[PDB]
């Protein structure tokens, strides 16, 4: 029936409210969810050193510490040390990569998963990580491209010797002279992949990983991005009546209603992921608030023509609560200066707050005779200039262009320096001395005279009707 | 040379649809927030609907942060925050932009009557409307699968395709699949494939939208336009002036309302752009995306959804849509109709002693409105030092500025107007007379073309500034170069009432007068006997006059006698100049004479002889009128002795019927029209029995016992002349008045058996009420109706301007007397004055050439053919003219305020509207609807049918509810039978041959056949007949010119029939067409040449059709015709009167029709 | 602008800071005062007049 109310209304019936178990369910794969790319961000080699090199500003006094760390499981003193231990966990599991080196990589996790990192911080290491990825995948799809695309080599034979190493030159150079149909055509392009290998074995190098696990780590830290937000989303999608049951008490405060409830949705969304289940807090009385909270702060921001401070807004609904009572208490309505020894400020302030609460008036709106005349069609132009007065513009241009071809060169001259007539600015007394050379009080007096001369009338009647 | 990159004079417009990359090179930046103003200083928050960096300064040549404050300083962009100083009045010219995160239809091309959206993908609306809300998937570029291209899907079907085929087919949702369907689009493809369909099936439902559809596709290609511009990626935002925010006292603001829209679609794009980055779930995201869309929509037009409405206040705010729409489509032009400055206006007065081309002028309003004129005039003779001296003097009213007054008034003319303006004698030019008072005084003999009494009526002032505006005022709208009716020859400016009854009573006889027998030797000591009271006014006498008559060869010949006449016209002759004879004076001189008198004057002598002579005419008439002293009494009313009588013997015949009806020898209807029927004969009787009595009852002695003549009796004289009243009047005022009528309709069978002079009772004025309200109540609707009339006729003829000289054809139409039943309803010389003849005209011998192949017909021509017996004349009309795009001043005539033939470039379709519009308020099947009916063409209720052939006809098959008449033709092919429903009595003889266009039946026919059986010039003839007759039965005067022009405009489309250049049933214009036709007998194809068929379109319905767009938006439903327009990508030309007006320059006719000709042939050139 | 104050500086007038609202009769009517009414805001101090 178009009108999107309906089609929202239907659309989110569908999904079924959760039981109080449900609740739980979902809950419970959100920690999974995370936890999962928690513990893929931590072993990534480069995602600890880098957290070392941004502690090492911290001390440095290049950076501060509320940019970095929210604080751990459970202080300036504390976070020093705290971080020694990271340090020192990274310290011992570097140098033991000489098979055995596992039962440590796996302890230096734990230590690291302890630090609760800004939302910031930890946003920019997953890019970090996705971005690596894609630096992997321009070589890896490169190296394929110029093969099977290029020189003519199946995909098939192409993973056999790939998987396991792609870094060495096992597959490049010692695959050709397998005298396939496919192995003699590798030589033509040889030169063009072999230069580019270098990234590809480099990103071994600086992240500290074979390009084997690479994929895994991140692949791993993908499924739980996946799964928290199939989760959370899923929470959101059951909860929407609790929205649309919340705005329903704030129409018509000057908002439409699917406006209400769509800021509201975005509360829900916040609560979701700010919500802990393991303290026994309604999911509904807890998103409530913060849904609540949604719409009345966007009430508040966007909701008028003129945009006003949450503190004006309160203010003003503080004036109405008075108005109702005082207005039958005293019989007649509370005059304009007694509400404000009600409230705290200094109440005079009554006539200004009250003026710019008030919202602006429709110009179309249709005054009289219900004729097409309206509100606007009655607004005059205050900034133009009337051509009466232009015209009298250009002529006393041409006024004091003719006074001034009456004197002598220099008093026209020196006229026009000390006003800005016809040129740039004008030019102090001192700057006149200057450019005529002969300097100070001697040019000033020479003002005086051509202002003299043109105040004796010959001069005086065409200029002086200027004035009214 | 180079053509240009700036600032020349454009030619024609262009529109189309506009990309996003377009809408971007207008916007100088995205509007990124909803703030507006900073709330306590009230600067513009930047990046906002107001801001100076995005828009313009808040104030001249000056930054908003205020670093660069100097006039010096202009194309500097401030560093701490840019703007660019420069005049507030940008801000009102630079436009923005907001990039949409989703795409979004826009709403004119999804829900204009003709989707356009949903024929160009040839997809129902509310498919495209279900795919554009989520509420389901539709395919696009299907592949080879399982899928239709445009079909559409459900949630489980689109889960299980994809199941089954997951590549190599796709399907999309909302804005983007549309947008996606657009894109892919190939329309040149499609163009092949529907061509070879269309010629296969035959049918009228297939072939019909078939053709429809291909006419738009080729046109969208060659348009320019690309399918995906429909869907919205970038939304334009227009200027923050134009949409202002400017406080109010108080300090209150008030502001547009499409800043309440322009917000919200900012801030739900906004919100869906943060929605984008926090992966919000489908539903949300979704719905977020239909309050978008939702949004646009209320933003472009509102009201084709939900009628959104603004903040705190119930009433729908207004759109964009509805800013350009409204009363009628553009206000731009429409009633009413922009304010204009040097104007002013008052109650007028009379002023009898003014001139014909003057009038006089209040002073205050000629100061105030002259203001610059005296300001410029001051300081040139150097009364006035400088401008604010010359102001501070007009502003003390210092007394030396009222003689420079007088200089710059002299020769200005000035525009007078009346508030219902009809034809063009509607506003005239005038020579301004300064004048003492608040009033403006208007010559009397110009109060009969602007119909306006002096019972308080305002007319309005207007100043005629340019140089060009004063020699047209003078040489084309002045008072004197008007004298006759642009609808007919006949003079408008006709001596009215107080200067007829003057000359009426000046010229008069009485039986026995001072000076009864005596002669004088000229008028002069007529005058001078008159003046010192020895001889009456009226009495008989021979004085010698000395009349001239120019009969000889461009020369007044002289001739003196002894006329028989009275001292009244002794005197009067004096005023009548040179070549005039003295018969024209020597009768009673009525009001329809004193007409005749100033129009042959005209015809005779020219134009300015009659200027001076219809002056003296008032002047005289209202002194003599005056020493006269004609006035009304009580006992100037002479009631009938016979009334009471008259009234008892009618009473017996109501009761004699009543006693019929008592005995049943007579039926209760019969009844009734029986007594209403006696009452009518009485009411003659009383009224034919005043009107002797009143008329000659004055009896009078000479010499003998008695003698009677005509009355001198106040009101008859009145009456008489023609001044006011009218024997229908005279006879409610003595005899008894009407038999008044029920509301229902009837008539009531007791009349009002007493009058004015007697009392009315209560009965009689309480049924007498009914007539009055329903006459008020007929003539304020019929003058409504009457307006829309001459909309309608402007609109159809409009851009019609005299353009050719001669078109050269023979051809013409067959001008005879009106000859209905009697003798001579109307002569031939009234419908073949003024015109030109088509071919030359025999005496009954021949070889002899009376008036020599085209020329036009003047008074001697007329008066020439009347002395010889002819009795048919063929002549030219505008309807046969074959110039295309106009008519040839050839074809035309003379008529004008002029007797000239027409001037080439005089625009005739306004003025032929105009004359038959404003005699409708007059009119009264019958009446103006009668009128409205016939330019309309509509097809009567119970239709006559015509002979579709010749030959011998017979009746066939039987009853199935037509029983089929078969024609047989003598030599060519039989098949034709028609199905003639049989249950309606027929006419046509089973057993007769019949011509083609005889009569089958009998009752009203539809012009459609007319012009179809019977050819153009029958029904063009059959309309002016027939219109002509409603009119001239009111008694209006009309010439037949105006109406055929009209006519021509109805018929301007035809159907081509055969082919080998354009489209078989195509409608298109017979100027167009046949001038293709005859560039192709030519070259081209040897001769491919189609035949049409002339179409009959009603007034309404072809001025529909217009080239120019920006017309057609006008007075059509603008949406329609932008969009319609907007998809072709049509070019505007100009070109006509209506597009000129609009954009404001010189209208292709009159004074302009010199510069756009200049225009037009340097255009197409090199 | 650079003519204006050349102007003033000439007739040694100083433009005031503020601008002239007066309330003047109408152009062309012309009557006796037969009254006069002058209503104030609470708190703003009456002239002397009022
Ligand atoms: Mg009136
Ligand atoms: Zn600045
Ligand atoms: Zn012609």
């Amino acid at each position: 029936t178009t009108d999107p109310v309906r089609m929202y209304m239907r659309e989110m019936g569908t999904v079924e409210l959760l039981t109080r178990e449900g609740e739980i369910d979902i809950a419970k794969r959100i920690e999974d969810g995370i936890n999962q790319v928690q513990c893929s961000v931590a072993e990534y080699p480069e995602a600890i050193t880098y957290l070392l090199e941004q502690y090492d500003r911290v001390e440095a006094e290049e950076a501060r510490l509320s940019d970095l760390i929210t604080g751990f499981v459970d202080d300036p003193e504390l976070a020093r040390e705290k971080f020694a231990e990271l340090r020192a966990q990274y310290v011992v599991t570097r140098d033991t990569i000489k098979a055995t080196a596992q039962e440590e990589i796996l302890k230096l996790s734990e230590v690291f998963k302890q630090f609760r990192l800004v939302p910031k911080q930890f946003d920019y290491l997953v890019n970090s990580m996705r971005v690596m990825m894609d630096r992997v995948r321009t070589q890896e799809r490169l190296i394929m491209k110029l093969c099977v695309e290029q020189c003519k080599m199946p995909k098939k034979n192409f993973i056999t010797l790939f998987t396991g190493n792609e870094t060495s030159d096992t597959w490049f150079n010692a695959a050709i002279a397998m005298n396939k149909p496919w192995s003699e055509k590798l030589h033509d392009v040889s030169e063009e992949v072999h230069r580019a290998l270098q990234k590809l074995q480099q990103i071994e190098e600086e992240t500290g990983l074979t390009i084997e696990q690479v994929k895994d780590i991140n692949r791993r830290m993908s499924i739980g991005e996946a799964k928290a937000r199939r989760a959370k989303k899923e929470m959101v999608e059951a909860n929407l009546r609790l929205v649309i049951s919340i705005a329903k008490k704030y129409t018509n405060r000057g908002l439409q209603f699917l406006d209400l409830i769509q800021e509201g949705n975005i509360g829900l969304m916040k609560a979701v992921d700010k919500f802990e289940y393991r303290r026994g807090y309604k999911f509904s009385t807890y998103a409530t608030w913060w849904i609540r909270q949604a719409i009345t702060r966007s009430i508040a921001d966007q909701a008028r023509t003129i945009r006003i401070p949450v503190h004006m807004i309160e203010t003003i609904n503080k004036l109405n609560r008075i108005s109702r009572q005082m207005l039958q208490e005293m019989g007649r309505e509370p005059t304009p200066e007694e509400l404000a020894e009600r409230m705290l400020m200094p109440e005079d302030k009554i006539r200004k707050v009250l003026k710019i609460a008030k919202e602006p008036i429709s110009m179309e709106t249709p005054i009289g005779d219900d004729e097409d005349s309206h509100l606007g069609d009655f607004i005059e132009d205050t900034t133009l200039e009337l051509p009466l007065d232009s015209a009298t513009t250009e002529s006393l241009r041409a006024a004091t262009h003719d006074v001034l071809a009456g004197l002598t060169a220099r008093e026209a001259k020196v006229l026009r320096m000390r006003f800005g007539i016809d040129m740039n600015t004008d030019y102090t007394l001192e700057e006149v001395g200057k450019q005529f050379d002969v300097t100070r009080e001697r040019i000033r007096q020479i003002e005086a005279k051509a202002l003299r001369k043109l105040r004796h009338p010959s001069r005086s009647e065409v200029l002086r009707s200027f004035l009214d | 040379l180079k053509a240009q990159t700036k600032t020349e004079e454009f030619d024609a417009i262009k529109i189309a649809l506009a990309s996003p990359d377009m809408i971007r090179s207008w916007s100088f930046g995205e509007v990124k927030k909803p703030e507006t103003i900073n709330y306590r200083t009230f600067k513009p928050e930047r990046d906002g609907l107001f801001c100076a960096r995005i828009f313009g300064p808040v104030k001249d040549y000056e930054c908003l942060c205020g670093k660069y404050k100097r006039l010096k300083h202009r194309g500097v962009i401030c560093e701490k925050c840019g703007v660019e100083v420069t005049q507030t009045k940008v801000r009102r010219e630079r436009m923005g932009h907001i990039e949409l995160a989703s795409p979004t239809a826009h709403i004119w091309f999804l829900k204009s009557l003709p989707s356009r959206i949903g024929l160009l993908l040839d997809m129902p609306l509310r498919d495209i409307e279900r795919v554009l809300y989520f509420e389901s998937y539709v395919v696009i570029e299907g592949g080879m699968t399982n899928l239709e291209r445009q079909q559409i899907l459900t949630e489980e079907q689109y889960l299980d395709a994809l199941e089954e085929f997951g590549d190599e087919f796709d399907a999309k949702m909302g804005a983007e699949a549309i947008q996606a369907l657009l894109k892919s689009m190939d329309l040149e493809q499609e163009c092949e494939q529907l061509r070879e369909e269309l010629n296969e099936t035959n049918s009228e439902t297939k072939r019909k939208k078939l053709t429809k559809r291909i006419k738009l596709l080729e046109a969208f290609v060659q348009s320019g336009n690309k399918p995906e511009w429909m869907i919205l990626t970038v939304l334009p935002v227009l200027p923050p002036d134009l949409r202002p925010l400017v406080p109010l006292d108080g300090g209150r603001f008030a502001t547009s309302d499409l800043n309440d829209l322009y917000r919200r679609v900012i801030n739900r794009n906004n919100r869906l752009k943060r929605l984008l980055d926090l992966a919000a779930p489908d539903i949300i995201v979704r719905n977020e995306k239909r309050m978008l869309q939702e949004a646009v929509d209320a933003l472009l037009d509102n009201g084709r959804r939900g009628r959104a409405i603004t903040g705190s206040n119930k009433r729908p705010l207004k759109s964009l849509a509805d800013m350009i729409k409204g009363k009628q489509g553009r206000f731009r032009q429409n009633l009413l109709g922009k304010r204009v400055d040097y104007s002013g206006r008052s109650v007028i007065t009379v002023g009898p002693y003014l001139r014909l081309h003057q009038c006089g002028l209040p002073k205050k309003m000629a100061l105030e409105l002259f203001k610059p004129f005296i300001y410029g005039k001051l300081e040139l003779r150097g009364l006035a030092t400088t401008i604010k001296a010359a102001k501070k003097m007009v502003e003390r009213e210092e007394a030396v500025v009222w003689d420079i007054l007088d200089e710059v008034i002299r020769e200005h003319p000035v525009l007078l107007n009346r508030a219902p303006t009809l034809h063009r004698l509607g506003i005239q030019a005038f020579e301004p007379v300064l004048i003492e008072g608040k009033a403006i005084q208007l010559h009397p003999l110009v109060c009969a073309a602007y119909n306006a009494d002096f019972d308080g009526d305002q007319m309005a002032v207007h100043v005629p500034l340019t140089l060009e505006a004063q020699l047209e005022a003078r040489a084309l709208m002045m008072s004197t170069n008007n004298i006759l009716s642009p609808a007919n020859g006949e003079p408008i400016i006709v001596p009215s009432q107080d200067v007829v009854l003057g000359l009426y009573y000046m010229t008069r006889d009485c039986v026995n007068a001072k000076g009864e027998g005596m002669v004088l030797t000229g008028p002069k000591e007529a005058e001078r006997l008159y003046r010192s009271g020895l001889a009456s006014l009226h009495a008989r006498v021979k004085v010698r006059i000395t009349e001239y008559e120019k009969d000889a060869n461009g020369e007044l010949v002289a001739k003196t006698s002894l006329k028989d006449t009275t001292v009244g016209r002794a005197i009067l002759w004096m005023i009548v100049p040179k070549g005039l004879p003295y018969s024209i004076v020597n009768q009673a001189l009525g009001k329809k004479a004193i007409s005749k008198m100033l129009n042959t004057c005209y015809r005779i002598l020219g134009l300015k002889p009659t200027v001076i002579f219809a002056d003296q005419i008032m002047y005289t008439g209202f002194a003599y009128a005056a020493r006269s002293g004609a006035s009304v009494g009580i006992d100037d009313m002479v009631i009938p002795e016979k009334k009471h009588e008259i009234i008892s013997e009618a009473e017996a015949e109501v009761a004699e019927i009543q006693e019929q009806f008592q005995s049943g020898l007579v039926t209760a209807g019969e009844r009734y029209n029986k007594v209403i029927d006696i009452w009518a004969a009485a009411n003659d009787r009383v009224s034919k029995a005043m009107m002797d009595n009143l008329q000659t009852e004055t009896v009078i002695n000479r010499d003998g016992q008695e003698e009677k003549q005509v009355s001198f009796n106040s009101i008859y004289m009145m009456a008489d002349s023609g001044a006011r009243g009218s024997a229908a009047q005279i006879r409610q005022l003595a005899g008894m008045r009407g038999l008044m009528a029920k509301p229902d309709g009837s008539i009531i069978e007791t009349p009002i058996t007493a009058n004015f002079r007697e009392g009315l009772n209560v009965l009689q004025y309480f049924i007498s009420t009914h007539g009055a309200r329903k006459g008020l109540a007929d003539t304020a609707l019929k003058t409504a109706n009457s307006g829309y009339l001459t909309r309608r006729l402007v609109d159809v003829a409009q851009d019609l301007v005299v353009t050719e000289d001669d078109c050269g054809t023979h051809e013409g139409i067959m001008m005879t007397p009106v000859i209905e039943g009697g003798d001579v309803k109307e002569p031939l010389r009234d419908r073949v004055l003024g015109r030109v003849t088509a071919e030359d005209v025999l005496k009954p011998g021949t070889a002899d050439i009376l008036v020599p192949r085209n020329t036009l017909l003047h008074e001697q021509w007329c008066d020439l053919l009347e002395e010889n017996s002819v009795d048919a004349v063929k002549v030219r009309s505008v309807v046969s003219c074959d110039t295309d795009f106009g008519v040839c001043a050839h074809c035309y005539g003379r008529d004008l305020a002029r007797g000239h033939i027409i001037n080439k470039g005089e625009a005739i379709g306004v003025i032929a509207a105009q004359s038959i519009g404003e005699p409708g308020t007059q009119l009264t099947t019958g009446g103006l609807p009668r009128v409205a009916d016939l330019f309309e063409a509509r097809r009567p209720k119970e239709p006559a049918i015509l002979a579709e052939i010749s030959g011998i006809v017979s009746f066939g098959k039987e009853t199935k509810g037509k029983r089929r008449l078969v024609i047989t033709p003598v030599d060519g092919s039989d098949p034709y039978e028609e199905m003639i429903p049989k249950w309606r009595q027929l006419n046509v003889f089973e057993g007769e041959r019949v011509e083609r266009g005889d009569v089958i039946s009998d009752g009203p026919e539809a012009p459609h056949d007319i012009l179809r059986l019977r050819g153009v010039h029958a029904v063009t003839r059959y309309i002016v007949n027939e219109v002509q007759d409603v009119y001239r039965l009111q008694g209006v005067k009309i010439n037949d010119k105006h109406i055929e022009v009209i006519v021509r405009q109805m018929l301007r489309k035809a159907t081509i029939v055969n082919a080998g250049s354009s489209d078989f049933l195509e409608g298109e214009q017979v100027e167009y067409s046949r001038v293709k036709i005859a560039n192709r007998e030519l070259e081209a194809n040897g001769k491919v040449g189609a035949t049409y068929s002339r179409d009959l379109l009603g007034i309404t319905k072809a001025s529909l059709a217009t080239e120019s767009f920006i017309s057609a938006a006008s007075f059509q439903e603008t949406t329609r015709v932008l969009t319609e327009a907007a998809v072709a990508g049509k070019r505007d030309e100009l070109r006509g009167l209506k597009e000129n007006v609009i954009v404001g320059r010189l209208i292709p006719a009159g004074t302009g029709y010199a510069y756009h000709q200049d225009r037009m042939r340097r255009r197409a050139a090199g | 602008t650079p003519e204006e104050k050349l102007l003033r500086a000439i007739f040694g007038e100083k433009a005031s800071d503020v601008k002239d609202s007066s309330l003047r009769v109408p152009n062309g009517v012309s009557g006796t005062v037969i009254d006069v009414q002058v209503f104030t805001r609470d708190g703003v101090e009456k002239d002397k007049r009022a």
